[PDB]
């Protein structure tokens, strides 16, 4: 892959120039200190330094809330509502966002490929930023701190301006486009890249290894831990939805005042919410909080075989935007045994 | 074309009243390209859609070399149950494909076959027996025990009792049990009371278990009990199911260790994967 | 054509309003008839049998309660519509008895009709689907109404507004300011109006049911930003005034 | 056998008038509100002031934005406190669009179809589809203003003291203003409407009229001073020295009487009142129509509706015009609630509405609501038993229904009348 070098005067035309080619999400001061993927119309509103997104990158593949189909009851036929997307640059995707992102991938476009995903993941340039760890991103103990595919420019930050990798192909097609902005690196930029991330490395707060997680997780299925923290839950399926990598959904029929004239209607649905597992005569698979409290727990702490990853990708949205500031991070260790250590 | 979610257009050939909450439904696709075409393994499920109401999952209970025909045994208890018991022969559906893995008929040949249904399972041991009975020389001798609990309820009762005579010249033992009625003139005990009397030989017998999985326990144990093979015991589970491509994520069955999803790694296990991962009864 | 009666009790008449505010009621007189909308129709029959019973307003009056009882003989499937006809509504908001809220209104007056206790309809008859809301929102009476056209029946949500707050990515008020939003437990459908417009949610659309509506924790969490155990409950039960659940759950976490 | 109406349609409210008659005809008017009480001058006493704010505006739904505007400006005065002029001319601007909701939704869907002769508006969908089209236009211009300001068409909760919880964008007012723009020729099409329209003189005579005097150089529904015909002036706060209330026996709702005399409000009753200080389209309308808003015939209400309907429409965009300039705006002013007193009596689109308030310590501790389907019942009584007075002999069916037009043309809110 070839090393591009931004300097910082040159950041914002770059940006201008990239909104030549289509519509640029970015992450948008949507509150005092929420973050969240808005679409661009003036570049200097960006923030580039920004902890987390209130919603992952997947409401642009996975959209929040989509019409699948519309129907006629008179003839009955269902019409898929797809419609043509111009290529959309997503600016500013986090390593763990960008792990996401992938696993989505392998998760809806695999045996069977949905062609609501489909269509708008050959159509979107991903955009890698260098995050800085602040007190609740632990990527590093699920590996998902750097990445080798999925973005076409990378965005490594360097104390005199921006060090893009490009790594895929139409990331050459617009460095080269936009060429005159850019420029070459040296050793002088790559000790400096190197030292930051360095730094990066030492700043995580959580630094120890995860790897038998899966397997001690069964034997200690009945902790009382699990009570206590169902107990403080309260069941709004926030940690699901701001999840980077939750494929749930529920699906809906709504039908008009007409009577013959419909939609189908796709949206995320948590498994804290009572009807994620119920099937008839009033059985739940998981009826107690608890029992959906640890259903939530397994299946994030499950295993990809495809690419050897950990569903959870460890960006902290989880424990960060729980209202009743359940950590996750606390409790899995604490199944370790890292803060009772009683056997 | 390539939309995984897209559906196809069938309609209801005959209604038949099965029982008073099951009805039997017999279907045909409008389409002859896609009537000439479908196929399906043994124990593979189907996603009818009611166009505006929604989507629910019904087993196959038919024989696979039937093309163009599938029969789909529906109860009543629920919103879109109750609007498809409503639906008369000449009506239209929507029906997805068949999705999940079916019962491992095609590595079954020869060896004798315990077809043990209980409940409302019946229909996938159903297809199956219906399957083997259609290619009777590739399979020794089989015994269907389809079991009930309210007398009236056994399904396919009169199908079952009509061929006794064909099956006890065939080498088949067809077994009916009720488990909570001692007034009903007919054959009282549970399931396993009954596999006692099986007339496969357990060093060359393949099972195939549908129904309730709070019997599973004791079934396995009384099979295991005599002898018969844990390598070859295959059942069938369900969960809640919206999608049937792997995408809706309500139909997650095990642990951490192993975390299948049903209309992937299903609906029909296998007995080690039973007691592998706790919570899969 | 289903026979459709609105019924109206002591109410806003703001669900008959926003049921007159939307455009797809033109679309609704060609597949069904109207028996009983009298702040529409004239010429309604305020006795006939329908189908499909429409109730607004809560029970404050024992002509309500006769007319209710009358209406539950007249009507196969009753659908109780807004807070104040499926929980009671604002109006059962204050426990003191009807004598002191008389006494403090309206004085030694006495009046020709016998008043009554504001209570919820389901105390006096069965209702069978809710649309919730105060307002109810349009989604839902699209929906509702559809539904039960095509001859099926809307189904009861347990989805918190919550939902319908992280699905529009507006900010969450709870993790940022603190103020009450009682969003994690009350029912979606009207896409997170308030947390939207950056007001906290007032239980606009009643408790969930089904018991998962854990009062507790939203409690526990209401506690740790401060507020007082009675200010919590106040907060609470405004629109869910006569629900039994609601301080026991409190209580339980305060004991 | 008394002649009564089981349940008046058109109105805000269930419940009918009950008519006795003798050897000398008519002998007295009965109104009957079976609406069961609500007690919101009650049901929030003790309680916080955000949440018995919020609450208020549910007595009603026709304009339960000027509830909510009305409780703020209480509030806000209770507290002592005032907003920016920005933030009150966003407020006026909902206030505007709620108004010109109501006004033309009761002018429109409740009393159009009877002057056509329909006794649905599900009747005229074809018929009259220019009409009833126009109508949804206005409706629907209220209604996506308040769903812009307000947040909400029925029961508003984005009003808050000290601003909003968050204003609309740049794009979004001027597009506010552009539809005013377009909307002003249908109001013009309404007025002419409602122009053509006759009125019966059948029960004439002489009317007290009360209305407030405007807190501007012009029209407007905010005001200080209650004026009336015979000139008399006084406070917002000194409302309960000379407007004095009683509960009478045969309806929920309360009494009123004005210096012993039953008194009439109304859209008429304040532009006959104050209409000196009128301007733009509906000030020419008003010097040509003089002859028919004459201060006799309470069907005038209608027209003075309509004729304010222009007006305020106007007047919105010219509030809009100005409050563009004050850009960018800060969302909201947070204050401490303090104790203190405080009233309101701003104009309706039905009247006068009087709220009153004290708060001690954050908590509501004491509020009276007077609204003016209570101010004008007084004379509605009146009225009907003079227009009974010429038809007790006739055919009942057409006493009731010309007993319907006349209640009906008093515009009331029977909800709001049960507080
Ligand atoms: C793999 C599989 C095979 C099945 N085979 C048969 C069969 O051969 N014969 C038969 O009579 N029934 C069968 N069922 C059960 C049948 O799918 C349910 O009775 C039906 O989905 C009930 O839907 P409902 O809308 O009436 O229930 P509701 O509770 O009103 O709806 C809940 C929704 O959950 C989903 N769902 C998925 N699985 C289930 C389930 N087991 N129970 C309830 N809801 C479910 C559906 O989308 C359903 O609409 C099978 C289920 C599964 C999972
Ligand atoms: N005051 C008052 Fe009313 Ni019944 C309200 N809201 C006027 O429409
Ligand atoms: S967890 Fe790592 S990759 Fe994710 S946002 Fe934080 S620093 Fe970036
Ligand atoms: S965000 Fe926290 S409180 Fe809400 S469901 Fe998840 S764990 Fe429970
Ligand atoms: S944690 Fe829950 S919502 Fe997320 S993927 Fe797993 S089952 Fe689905
Ligand atoms: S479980 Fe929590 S930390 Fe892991 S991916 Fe989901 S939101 Fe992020
Ligand atoms: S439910 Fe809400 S909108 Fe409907 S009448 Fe009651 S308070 Fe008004
Ligand atoms: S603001 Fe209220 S409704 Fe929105 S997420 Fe937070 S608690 Fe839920
Ligand atoms: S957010 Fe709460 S208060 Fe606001 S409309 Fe929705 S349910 Fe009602
Ligand atoms: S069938 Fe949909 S996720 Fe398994």
């Amino acid at each position: 892959m070839r090393y591009v070098k931004l300097p910082k005067e040159n950041t914002y035309e770059f940006l201008e120039r990239l909104k030549d080619w289509g519509k640029l999400y970015a992450p948008v001061k949507i509150s005092d200190k929420f973050y969240d993927f808005r679409e661009i119309d003036d570049v200097r509103k960006i923030e580039f330094h920004y902890n987390r997104t209130i919603m992952p990158p997947k409401k642009f593949f996975f959209k929040p809330r989509e019409k699948l189909f519309e129907f006629d009851i008179s003839k009955p036929e269902y019409r898929e509502v797809i419609e043509e997307v111009e290529p959309f640059i997503i600016f500013g995707v986090h390593a763990c966002d960008i792990y996401g992102l992938k696993i989505l991938d392998t998760v809806y476009l695999d045996e069977f490929p949905d062609k609501y995903y489909k269509v708008r993941r050959e159509k979107g340039i991903i955009i890698g930023i260098s995050c800085m760890p602040d007190e609740y991103c632990f990527c590093n103990l699920r590996e998902t701190d750097f990445a080798d595919d999925g973005f076409d420019l990378f965005f490594h930050e360097l104390p005199d301006g921006w060090l893009v990798r490009v790594g895929t192909p139409t990331g050459h097609r617009l460095v080269d486009k936009n060429i005159k902005l850019f420029e070459e690196v040296t050793d002088k930029d790559i000790c400096a890249f190197r030292d930051f991330e360095k730094r990066r490395q030492q700043a995580f707060k959580y630094h120890e290894d995860w790897g038998n997680l899966r397997y001690l997780l069964e034997l200690e299925m009945e902790h009382p831990m699990w009570d206590e923290e169902a107990d403080k839950c309260l069941a709004c399926g926030i940690c699901n939805t701001t999840c980077p990598t939750c494929r749930c959904y529920e699906v809906q029929d709504i039908v008009n005042l007409d009577g013959v004239t419909g939609y189908r209607e796709r949206r995320w649905d948590s498994c804290q919410f009572r009807s994620h597992g119920l099937v008839a005569g009033g059985h739940n698979f998981r009826p107690t909080k608890k029992d959906r409290f640890r259903n939530r727990y397994l299946c994030k702490n499950a295993y990809n075989e495809k690419l050897g990853l950990s569903y959870c990708v460890g960006c902290g949205r989880c424990t960060a935007f729980c209202p009743a500031n359940i950590s996750f991070v606390g409790n899995l260790r604490r199944i370790l045994g890292l803060e009772e250590n009683k056997c | 074309n390539d939309n995984p979610y897209a559906l196809h257009r069938v309609k209801v050939l005959k209604v038949y009243s099965l029982t008073e909450t099951e009805k039997l439904f017999l279907f045909r696709f409008e389409d002859p390209e896609l009537a000439e075409k479908w196929t399906f393994k043994p124990g593979q499920f189907v996603q009818l859609t009611i166009p505006g109401v929604g989507e629910v999952p019904i087993s196959i209970c038919s024989s696979p070399m039937r093309k163009g025909f599938f029969e789909l045994c529906i109860r009543k208890a629920g919103r879109v149950t109750t609007v498809v018991h409503r639906l008369k022969p000449g009506d239209t559906v929507l029906v997805r494909g068949p999705y999940g893995n079916g019962f491992p008929v095609d590595e079954w040949e020869g060896m004798d076959l315990l077809l043990i249904a209980a409940g409302l399972g019946t229909a996938p041991l159903r297809s199956v027996f219906l399957y083997a009975m259609d290619n009777r020389w590739k399979y020794g001798n089989i015994t269907f025990i389809n079991t009930a609990r309210y007398g009236k309820d056994l399904l396919f009762y009169k199908e079952l009792e009509a061929m006794k005579d064909l099956a006890e010249a065939e080498n088949v033992k067809i077994i009916q049990s009720v488990t909570r009625d001692p007034n009903w003139p007919g054959l009282k005990g549970r399931p396993q009371q009954f596999i006692v009397e099986a007339n496969t030989n357990p060093k060359n017998t393949a099972v195939a278990i549908c129904g309730p999985p709070r019997m599973y326990k004791s079934v396995f144990e009384a099979l295991i009990n005599y002898g018969y093979r844990p390598e070859n015991i295959f059942v069938t589970l369900e969960r809640r199911m919206k999608c049937g491509i792997g995408k809706c994520g309500h139909c997650n069955v095990g642990t951490s260790t192993s975390w299948k999803y049903i209309c992937k790694d299903g609906p029909v296990f296998t007995y080690f994967d039973i007691v592998s991962t706790p919570g899969l009864l | 054509k289903v026979r459709i009666g609105f019924y109206a009790l002591t109410s806003c008449y703001g669900c008959q309003l926003q049921l007159a505010m939307m455009d797809e009621l033109l679309q609704l007189i060609p597949n069904a008839e109207i028996v009983c909308w009298f702040m529409i129709d004239r010429d309604s029959i305020e006795d006939e049998k329908v189908d499909i019973a429409f109730i607004e307003g809560s029970v404050s009056t024992e002509e309500e309660v006769e007319l209710v009882k009358k209406i539950r003989e007249n009507a196969k499937i009753v659908v109780a519509v807004g807070a104040c006809a499926v929980q009671g509504g604002v109006q059962s908001w204050s426990e003191k008895p009807l004598e002191e809220l008389w006494k403090k209104v309206y004085g030694d007056a006495k009046v020709k009709f016998q008043p009554k206790k504001a209570e919820p309809v389901s105390k006096y008859i069965k209702v069978d689907y809710n649309i919730y809301g105060c307002p109810p929102e349009k989604k839902d009476f699209l929906y509702a109404l559809g539904t039960f056209l095509i001859g099926s029946w809307p189904e009861d949500i347990d989805y918190p507004v919550c939902l319908e707050c992280r699905l529009n990515g507006h900010p969450c008020i709870l993790l940022e300011k603190g103020e009450p939003c009682l969003g994690p437990v009350t029912r979606a459908g009207c896409n997170a109006r308030c947390p939207g417009f950056g007001v906290a949610c007032i239980g606009c659309r009643g408790a969930i049911g089904y018991d998962v509506a854990w009062f507790d924790s939203l409690a526990k969490v209401f506690k740790e930003k401060g507020m007082t155990k009675e200010e919590i409950i106040e907060r609470m039960k405004m629109f869910n005034g006569h629900d039994e659940r609601v301080e026991k759950m409190v209580e339980k976490i305060f004991s | 056998l008394p002649i009564t109406i089981d349940h008046i349609a058109r109105v805000e409210g269930k419940g009918g008038v009950e008519i006795i008659i003798g050897d000398d005809g008519v002998k007295e008017v009965k109104l009957n509100i079976i609406e069961g009480p609500r007690f919101f001058e009650a049901i929030t006493i003790g309680k916080k002031l955000e949440e018995a704010l919020a609450i208020y505006p549910r007595i009603c739904s026709f304009c339960s934005a000027a509830h909510k505007l009305t409780a703020l400006e209480a509030a806000e005065k209770a507290v002592g406190f005032v907003p920016r002029e920005e933030i009150q001319a966003l407020r006026e601007v909902l206030y505007i669009g709620d108004m010109i909701e109501s006004h033309a939704l009761h002018l429109y869907l409740l009393v159009l179809p009877d002057y056509r002769g329909y006794s649905s508006p599900l009747k005229m969908v074809n018929e009259y589809k220019r009409e009833i089209e126009i109508a949804l236009k206005l409706k629907n211009l209220g209604t996506w203003m308040m769903d812009i300001l307000g947040s909400r068409a029925i029961h508003q909760e984005n009003a808050v003291l000290g601003g909003f919880g968050k204003l609309p964008e740049k794009s979004v007012l001027e597009k506010m203003k552009a539809e005013l723009r377009e909307a002003l020729p249908l109001a013009e099409y309404t007025f002419e409407l409602f122009a053509k329209l006759e009125q019966y003189s059948e029960v004439e005579g002489p009317i007290t009229h009360l209305a407030v005097k405007p807190r501007g150089d012009a029209y407007g529904i905010y005001g200080d001073y209650i004026k009336a015909s015979d000139g008399e002036e006084f406070p917002s706060e000194k409302y309960r020295d000379y407007i004095k209330e009683f509960v009478v026996e045969h309806s929920f709702a309360k009494h009123s009487h004005y210096k012993g005399r039953p008194f009439m409000v109304g859209a008429i009753s304040r532009v006959i009142n104050n209409a000196d200080l009128l301007y733009g389209k509906a000030k020419e309308l008003y010097e040509a129509n003089k002859d028919l808003l004459k201060g006799t015939n309470p069907f005038a209400n209608n027209l003075a509706q309509a004729l304010e309907i222009v007006y305020f429409i106007e007047r919105a965009i010219d509030l809009l015009d100005e409050a563009l300039a004050k850009w960018p705006i800060k969302p909201r002013d947070e204050v401490e609630i303090k104790d203190g007193f405080g009233v309101s009596t701003t104009e309706a689109p039905r009247g006068i509405l009087v709220y009153a308030l004290k708060v001690e310590n954050g908590r509501v501790s004491y509020a009276d609501i007077i609204t003016p389907t209570a101010f004008n019942l007084a004379m509605m009584e009146e009225h009907v038993r003079m227009m009974a007075e010429k038809h007790y002999n006739d055919d009942p069916e057409r006493l009731k229904i010309l007993a319907e037009m006349v209640v009906r043309a008093y515009d009331p809110c029977i909800s709001c009348s049960v507080h």
